[PDB]
């Protein structure tokens, strides 16, 4: 049992990636696993004494590195969608709109290093291969933007909290300023690079399913063509204010 | 506001008008019901004094904007309902291009469980062979916007709009409206930001009615105010998504 084989069994029960199975599904999960698994028996006993989280069962079957790969951000999530795109941009080094195995391997190498974990180059390729098996949904040999979001346990769309009422001039301004401060991580007065990316992603996702990395590139240029008044490729506060109908231009 | 609560289901309506246009006297009654939750109005009007000396379309606006549908994000701008139940006074001058003008005063309020609109209308300076006294307007009606602004001094609103009445030779008769609405009570009311009511009307007949009459159905919605910022975000997203 490698992590990929385990994941594949688990995904037959956790079909909606809830990250748990039901307790009823537990016995039949063990049956799939038993097709030395004798640790299985030990395992049942372990917490047989309403759901069953993946970390619980996985703690008992996968290696310590494999548990790290599967849960290293369910513990410590991202800052926000800007940090997410920063990672995406860094590792899609050819800007393909897709993360390849050679690219994913670099992500894992850097991740292990910075977590202060030593692993051999042969380990790194097994992990690369294992991670690809788990997260490459359409089995096309590449990871899409949402796949990396799932590896990173990307949290909820920040923009969903804002409400249709709250139309007051004061409310719109409070909400503009909160939105702008969120994406302007570097505090420059403008959205640049992944700050743009993160805002595009969150905005587009208000009205359509999770977008691909190729489409993020397309929507990013469409947004710039819409509101980039001085055409410098960054979105100054005043440009976004005007395009969101803010009454007094900052 | 507490007025909103009074418009939650179907509400009966009565209308009474007494008029005099260039000396011709008439009286009109109407009854029906309003359904603000769906912006809908259903009414039937009758001339109780015989033949209507003007065309029915010239009276539509005079013959209850409290039955407009204000979307949830615009409830703070609905003056009409906020003045209920005590009601409001509605005053207008209506100028028909190249012809006469009407001047009206009405009181709109709850009388028991019924919303009642009582009106007095006076028209002067009409040409006898014009489009109005000559009955040359078509029995139909166009869609318009009604622009509403607060009038903070009088603790009401001032309203302006233009209606277009099709004439039988294919041209158009304009009617220019100036409108003031003032609360009857001294309780406080909602003074809105600038906006409009988008209005659509359809005129028809009651198949069993022998008297001179008009059946009117109306659908009205408030609009034109800015929503929460999430609204501009969603709207921009949809637009960016096109063609791509
Ligand atoms: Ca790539
Ligand atoms: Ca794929
Ligand atoms: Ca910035
Ligand atoms: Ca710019």
């Amino acid at each position: 049992l490698d992590a990929a084989c385990f994941w594949q069994i688990w995904q037959r029960f956790d079909k909606e990636e809830k990250g748990y199975i039901r307790e009823t599904e537990l016995d039949a999960f063990f049956d799939h696993l038993l097709a030395e698994e004798n640790v299985q028996k030990v395992k049942e006993q372990l917490m047989t004494s309403g759901r069953i989280l993946m970390k619980e069962l996985a703690s008992m079957f996968l290696s310590e590195d494999e548990n790290f790969l599967l849960f290293f951000r369910l513990e410590t999530p991202l800052d926000n969608s800007v940090e997410f795109m920063q990672i995406w941009r860094k590792y899609d080094a050819d800007s393909s709109g897709f993360i390849s195995a050679a690219e994913l391997c670099n992500f894992l190498r850097d991740l292990f290093l910075h977590h202060k974990k030593n692993i051999s180059e042969a380990e790194l390729e097994e992990y690369t291969s294992t991670m690809m098996k788990i997260f490459d949904k359409n089995k096309d040999g590449r990871l899409d933007l949402n796949d990396l979001a799932r590896i990173l346990a990307l949290q909820e769309n920040f923009l969903l909290q804002f409400k249709m009422d709250a139309s007051s001039t004061e409310e719109r301004k409070r909400d503009f300023e909160k939105i702008f401060a969120h994406y302007d991580v570097s505090k420059t007065g403008a959205l640049e690079g992944p700050e743009v990316d993160g805002f595009v992603k969150d905005m587009m996702e208000l009205v359509q399913p999770s977008i691909s990395g190729v489409d993020l590139d397309k929507f990013r240029e469409i947004l710039l063509r819409h509101c980039d008044v001085n055409k410098d490729g960054k979105i100054q506060k005043s440009e976004l204010a005007l395009c969101l109908g803010l009454k007094i231009n900052p | 506001s507490k007025g909103e609560e009074l418009f939650t289901g179907v509400v009966p309506i009565l209308v009474e008008l007494d008029g005099d246009v260039n000396g011709h006297k008439f009286s009109v009654s109407g009854e029906g019901e309003g359904d603000a939750t769906y912006g809908k109005l259903t009414l039937k009007f009758i001339c109780t004094t015989g033949k209507l000396p003007v065309p029915w379309p010239t009276l539509v606006t005079t013959l209850v904007q409290c039955f407009s549908r204000y979307p949830d994000h615009m409830k703070r701008h609905d003056f009409f309902k906020s003045a209920m139940p005590e009601g409001y006074v509605q005053e207008r001058t209506i100028f028909f291009k190249d012809d006469g003008n009407y001047k009206t005063r009405a009181e709109v309020k709850f009388e028991g469980d019924t919303l009642v609109n009582r009106i007095e209308l006076k028209g002067i300076d009409f040409k006898e062979d014009g489009n109005i006294l000559g009955h040359k307007l078509e029995y139909n009606y166009n869609s318009h916007n009604v622009y509403i602004m607060a009038d903070k001094q009088k603790n009401g609103i001032k309203v302006n709009f233009k209606t277009r009445h099709n004439i039988e030779d294919g041209s158009v008769q304009l009617a220019d409206h100036y409108q003031q609405n003032t609360p009857i009570g001294d309780g406080p009311v909602l003074l809105p930001d600038n906006h409009y009511l988008s209005t659509q009307s359809a005129l028809s007949k009651d198949p069993n009615e022998k008297r001179d009459h008009m059946v009117l159905l109306e659908f009205v919605t408030a609009a034109g105010t800015m929503a929460g910022i999430i609204g501009n975000l969603r709207h921009m997203a949809l637009d960016m998504g096109n063609e791509i």
